[PDB]
């Protein structure tokens, strides 16, 4: 049965059918290193630590975070005892402990206004919950904690936030101290039976000495009952006229930086066991003793409907003189370095002009990380391509990728190439907003002076993202990508081609552009 | 049973008038200004069957930062079950439960999508409750017709009938209740 | 084009195995005795050396770990596998469309029978060119990419060898 | 017909397996990693598996060739360390066609001393050379030489050899007067501290002198400025202390700024800071006698400094010996911690790191359990631990079938103590000790 008739007909097929041709060809594109810029952030991880390279210098992390209330939280009400004319106690209400020269209560601090008790307060205590971290894991270092807010001081809002070199300085008081702890990253105070339980998540347990537990747990529970007794809720805006929030800072240390994923407070208070029918207290079921009780918190914590910001600095005069070398282009994630490329357009548009343009690739290369370092930095596993008049824009309006004019690709580690394999899109974009604007002007046109303006019709930048995906359709696999942000933990790689390609074409990438030519 | 199981409006209309309750159409609700009156207990028909009750609009001095597309919004809400009446998913405080630390310290987020046909919507961050109940990262679409009526830090309140409600909604065939206590911009 | 593959591949094999009998100056080819079979050879040829040894003296042993950039062709030139797909290895490669080789981690005992008889010759940073036997490569149905009863040719440079691949890699 | 091989043998440790090279261009078989002293009574009966080949068939030479029992087990003691005397387990293997014919030797490598143990000795390897050996001591390193000072300008000395600790070297029983003597005015000798190639000391009256051999001493023009006075020399930074990215030269040390001490900072040939604005106060918990130092690269390329010693006379809630860190030479931290994981107060300690971990040694006052009872440890320097095991102090003796009277163990008097570039511990006593005490664990000399 045969379906082939081999390669005999050609030549007697009409001119327009046999004369159409396939076609490769190349055109140069100029990369150079650029600045940062003011980037937007707007992560919910808070990053704390510091460490050397000697390439890059000294980078150092910190964070300033709000603490959220749920609407309506109160702690429970002071326990009141009722008597009969005969002094004996038939009822109560309540459940707080709220007598004091009692021997037994010397465990706790009583807080009161105006001249009555209004509860106790046991503890003040902070977790700072992390996941993973960057770096060794046995260098010892040293975090400090403040209160934010002040007598002249600045606070977070929307628009003083997400900048990632916002100057701490001026958001707390150095007096303000609440705390300090020492910490390794994987803290072996702890047994290994317990580290290696499924429930268990590493954290910093910072809680605080008795007389600033005392002051922060006292504003906290008054601004409560105050709340509470005018029959208001306690929403988050009356807790942050309490506790306006903290700023955690490195003091010592270098080698870890700390992801930490969720800041979280906790106040402790002191509770009577209360009878099921009657409320009045319950004595203790042991021998001896005077009455039965227990302690209690409520948690504060930053949960994505309060405000976290960090800084993050760089070395300034080292990133500035990598900026300036001319035979590479570097890729420092954090707030660092990005790539520019100039691409081709015109040309293309010149030459291919009639053709179908079946494959546009684009393909950056790097050399080897140096120095074989146990703990050093990672080549940026996934990194975004996108039209530099949507540099910012595109992190702000939180988009995702667009197709027509941003690519995402992943480190090819077996070549040591980022490569995109199909820009087509985004070259027929340029090639339509010129031609509109050719078309637009008639014949008043001049090419010249379109492209002495708008000089970033033609540009587009790398950049490294943190890419997230769904969970759900799992069985019928999909993963869809649901955030696309900036890649914010340390990291970098060291790119071919330079500034010097503009001038010299040994340090010049090629942009390879394969076609359907009919001939015409 | 196979149909029968779509009497549900047999049973979201027992829900109606058990309480004081009215019904305003569409086009009177958009043109009374917009509001459903909360002294006579007003709510609107909304479209696929969604009653709805705008308590507060939200951010009412700003009045400009409404929802649109590519957002990410913080979600408190407790729901009730209509079939039978009971409180089956919170992430809010009340004293009732107001020890239970693990329930209401962490909102219910999702990303908002809103292009040309389709809105639809992805949890990005389930709540503790949600989380282990349902397991699944679908929003109740019945949410999302809300969106476009209100501003930030809006309180509304739905009946939602199974063809719009989540994973197992539609399933079982049950209506569900939301009292939505905030839509919020997500910050940070 | 890949007409009768067995046949004229065992011809090239023959082709080296006479020349280096009867050429002037072994037509530049150099032959090992295999030990998983006595009698039979396997064929190389010399190349230069590199000038980053890290002087370890000594040659790989059977079941210990070896780091390379290697290449590997078919009779015809064509491309199967490697670190570098050039004629050289590229380190500070001036051309900015290729990048610079990464190095791959093999165990002797953990390769092909004509990889794990020139391994255990080789002084760290030889450059030898090598042709295999199909008897000794993967053989008769071979991998993927290869179109069965195949003899390779391979580019190996030697960079270092170890007992384990943490003091290595 | 080919003579492929997989050769293993089993768990000698629960759970532990050795590997074996396979050397088929020179026939033989060794195990790289040695056994354990321990493993002469386990594989004195021990079993052999995965000797996979092509052709089973396999024996050892007996006269006769008798086949290998390969399902059984097999005494090996008879074939350890067979490269000397040599007595290989030599076995023949044959070609399924029973022509091509190969031998293969076999060794089985095994240690003939503990790697992860502090070897003392049998007994103190020198006396203590000072003349009234209840007067106060101190010992540092030069170049190829080790000083011992006592208070009363007296000098003793030892010297080197040429180099590479892995080498079979033998010093230090041998002690001579450094014969010119005469160290300055008024020193306090246990101030003493070290830099790059130079000494340095603290007086009474507050005057710092140097030298650059120890032979002789004298005043430097830059550290003794006016306006300022030291008070105490810490340590000393420098390239040749690890491999800092952060580039610090200079010594650290305390300077009382108008009757108030300030941590400062004298960098490479220039004098202390003294800008009262940018200096820091020293906390009232920090030591104020007998300090000891040390400084380290961290794993990050960073250099990090710590310090332990006495604390002033009475101070609250203060019972642990707590460890001073600092990243550069401007601001010390303390590393306190908050759980149970905090070791004891010690009179006198001294602080080192050594075999990637750090270790701590002083003497108790408890009343039960007087004197100097254990060393401490810790992996990460905010967990202590007590050894109760090998890393024992000075003249603590396995059972031969003890104590020896020169012991540490026990004993409440003045020391003093170094590390060479060999890695030897060098531990000297005072009166009621009168010895001299080296030694280092095994596993620092080993070539692996």
């Amino acid at each position: 049965c045969d379906d082939n008739t081999g390669g005999l007909g050609l030549g007697m097929f009409p001119g327009n059918d046999q004369n159409i041709k396939g076609k490769l060809s190349t055109f140069d594109v100029t990369t150079e290193s650029v600045k940062t810029g003011d980037i937007y952030a707007k992560t919910n991880i808070g990053y704390i630590g510091k460490f050397t390279d000697e390439t890059f210098g000294t980078y150092q992390a910190g964070f300033l975070a709000q603490l959220n209330c749920p609407d309506g939280l109160t702690f429970p009400e002071p326990y009141k005892e009722v008597t009969d004319a005969s002094g004996n106690v038939i009822s109560a209400t309540g459940r707080m402990v709220v007598d004091d020269k009692d021997p037994e209560n010397k465990d706790v601090t009583f807080i009161k206004d105006g001249n009555q008790i209004i509860g106790n307060i046991r503890a003040v205590e902070l977790y700072l919950w992390y996941d993973s971290y960057f770096g060794d894991s046995l260098t010892a270092c040293r975090l400090s904690v403040y209160e934010l807010g002040g007598n002249g001081k600045e606070t977070l809002n929307l628009d003083n936030a997400y900048y990632t070199d916002i100057n701490p300085e001026d958001f707390y008081d150095s007096q303000n101290i609440l705390g300090t702890k020492a910490y390794t990253a994987v803290d072996l105070s702890v047994k290994d039976s317990i580290r290696n339980l499924s429930t268990y998540v590493p954290s910093v347990h910072i809680a605080f000495k008795e007389d600033i537990a005392t002051r922060v747990g006292g504003n906290i529970l008054t601004a409560a009952r105050k709340a509470k007794n005018a029959d208001k809720e306690f929403n988050s805006q009356l807790f942050r006229e309490a506790f306006q929030g903290i700023y955690v800072k490195s003091d010592y240390g270098d080698g870890t930086v700390l992801y930490i994923d969720q800041p979280q407070m906790n106040v402790v208070y002191k509770c009577y066991a209360t009878d099921s029918i009657t409320g009045k207290k319950l004595q203790k079921k042991d021998g001896s003793g005077k009455d039965s009780t227990y302690y209690s918190y409520r948690v504060f914590a930053t949960t994505r409907e309060v405000i976290q910001a960090n800084q993050l600095k760089n070395d300034p005069e080292r990133i500035d003189a990598l900026i300036k070398e001319d035979k590479n282009t570097y890729l420092k994630s954090p707030a660092g370095i990005f790539t520019e490329a100039t691409l081709p357009i015109s040309d293309i548009q010149n030459e291919l002009t009639g053709d179908t343009l079946n494959a546009v690739k684009l393909t950056f290369t790097n050399y080897n990380q140096t120095g074989d370092k146990k703990f050093g930095m990672a080549i940026p596993s996934t990194v975004m391509l996108v039209r530099k008049k949507f540099q910012d824009s595109f992190f702000k309006d939180n988009k995702l990728s667009d197709g027509v004019s941003s690519y995402l690709t992943s480190h090819t580690s077996s070549t040591n190439q980022y490569v995109f394999s199909n820009i087509t899109k985004l070259v027929n974009a340029c090639i339509a907003e010129k031609e509109e604007a050719k078309k637009n002007a008639g014949s008043s046109w001049d090419e010249t002076k379109w492209l002495q303006e708008n000089p970033d019709w033609n540009k587009v930048v790398l950049i490294p993202v943190l890419v997230t995906y769904d969970s759900s359709n799992t069985t019928t696999g999909q993963a869809n990508i649901i955030r696309i942000q900036h890649d914010l933990k340390p990291g970098y790689v060291r790119l071919k081609g330079g500034s010097l390609g503009k001038t010299n074409p040994d340090y010049k990438l090629k942009l390879e552009v394969i076609s359907t030519d009919f001939g015409l | 049973y196979a149909e029968m199981l779509e009497d549900e409006k047999n049973a979201v209309n027992k829900f109606i008038k058990d309480k004081g309750i009215r019904i305003i159409s569409q086009d009177e609700f958009e043109k009374n200004d917009t509001v459903t009156n909360l002294e006579r207990n007003e709510y609107v028909a909304l479209s696929d069957g969604v009653y709805m009750q705008i308590v507060d609009r939200g951010s009412a001095e700003n009045k400009t930062d409404t929802f649109a597309n590519n957002n990410e919004i913080c979600v408190r809400y407790i729901e009730e079950d209509i079939m039978t009446r009971d409180t089956t998913c919170f992430n809010v405080f009340l004293e009732e439960w107001g020890d239970a630390n693990q329930l209401y310290t962490n909102p219910a987020v999702f990303r908002y999508v809103a292009e040309g046909s389709y809105v639809y919507g992805t949890f990005i961050q389930m709540d503790y409750y949600w989380a282990s109940y349902y397991q699944s990262t679908a929003v109740p679409a019945g949410w999302l017709l809300a969106l476009p009526f209100v501003r930030n830090y809006a309180h509304v309140r739905l009946i939602v009938p199974s063809k719009v409600g989540h994973s197992s909604a539609q399933q079982y065939v049950n209506p569900y209740y939301y009292d939505i206590w905030t839509f919020s911009k997500a910050l940070n | 084009k890949y007409d009768n593959w067995r046949a004229r591949n065992e011809a090239f094999i023959d082709s080296l195995a006479n020349v280096y009998a009867t050429a002037s100056g072994r037509g530049g080819l150099e032959r090992i005795e295999m030990l998983t079979a006595p009698g039979n050879y396997i064929y190389y040829k010399e190349m230069e050396p590199m000038t980053d040894h890290v002087v370890k003296a000594g040659n790989p042993k059977y079941t210990d770990y070896v780091k390379v950039y290697y290449k590997g062709t078919n009779i015809l030139g064509e491309y199967f596998d490697g670190n570098f797909k050039g004629d050289n290895p590229v380190v500070d490669g001036k051309d900015p469309s290729e990048g610079d080789s990464p190095t791959t981690i093999f165990q002797v005992s953990g390769v092909i029978t004509g990889w794990g008889e020139v391994l255990q010759r080789m002084e760290v940073g030889d450059r030898w060119k090598v042709y295999i036997p199909w008897d000794y490569a993967y053989g008769s149905s071979g991998t993927t990419g290869i179109l069965g009863y195949s003899a390779l040719v391979f580019d190996i440079t030697l960079l270092d060898f170890a007992n384990t691949e943490a003091e290595l890699k | 017909d080919a003579t492929i091989r997989a050769f293993e043998l089993d768990t000698i440790g629960y759970g532990v397996n050795y590997k074996f090279t396979i050397d088929q261009v020179s026939r033989l078989i060794y195990n790289v990693d040695s056994l354990p002293v321990n493993a002469d009574t386990i594989i004195n009966s021990i079993l052999i598996k995965t000797l996979t080949t092509a052709s089973g068939i396999v024996t050892m030479k007996d006269d006769q060739d008798s086949i290998v029992n390969i399902n059984d087990s097999i005494d090996l003691t008879k074939y350890v360390n067979a490269t000397e005397k040599n007595n290989f387990l030599v076995l023949k293997v044959w070609a399924p066609n029973m022509e091509v014919q190969n031998e293969y030797k076999v060794n089985i490598r095994m240690h003939t001393m503990v790697p992860d143990s502090l070897s003392w000795g049998k007994d103190p390897i020198a006396n203590n050379p000072v003349r009234n050996t209840a007067e106060k001591q101190k010992v540092v390193t030069l170049g190829d030489k080790i000083l011992l000072f006592a208070q009363n300008n007296e000098i003793y000395s030892t010297a080197i050899p040429a180099g590479s600790p892995t080498d079979r070297l033998n010093y230090g029983q041998k002690w001579d007067k450094e014969t010119t003597g005469k160290l300055p005015d008024g020193a306090d000798v246990t101030s003493i501290i070290r830099f790059v190639d130079k000494l340095y000391l603290l007086t009474k009256n507050k005057e710092v002198y140097n030298s650059n051999d120890g032979l002789t001493w004298t005043k430097d023009e830059v550290l003794n400025s006016d306006g300022v006075s030291v008070t105490n020399l810490i340590t000393s930074f420098s390239d040749s202390d690890g491999s800092n990215h952060k580039k610090i030269n200079g010594i650290a040390g305390i300077v009382e700024i108008n009757g108030e001490k300030y941590f400062s900072f004298a960098e490479k040939d220039v004098t202390w800071e003294k800008d009262i604005d940018k200096l820091t106060v020293v906390p009232a918990e920090f030591p104020i006698n007998n300090l000891s130092a040390d400084v380290y690269a961290t794993e990050s390329g960073t250099l990090n400094a710590i310090v332990v010693g006495n604390t002033e006379d009475g101070l609250d809630n203060d019972t642990a010996t707590v460890v001073w860190a600092s990243e550069d030479g401007k601001a010390w931290i303390p590393m306190e911690i908050p759980s149970n994981n905090n070791c004891p107060k010690l009179v006198d300690p001294s602080i080192i790191h050594y075999n990637d971990a750090f270790y701590i040694c002083g003497k108790e006052t408890k009343d039960d359990a007087k004197g100097f009872q254990k060393f401490y440890t810790s992996p990460t320097l905010l967990v202590w631990k007590g050894v109760d095991r090998m890393f024992m102090l000075p003249g603590i003796l396995p059972p031969v079938k003890s104590l020896h009277e020169s012991s540490f163990k026990g004993k409440e008097v003045n020391y003093t103590m170094v590390v060479d570039r060999n890695h030897y511990i060098w531990m000297v006593g005072g009166q009621g000790i009168d010895k001299i005490w080296r030694g280092r664990v095994n596993k620092l000399g080993f070539l692996i």
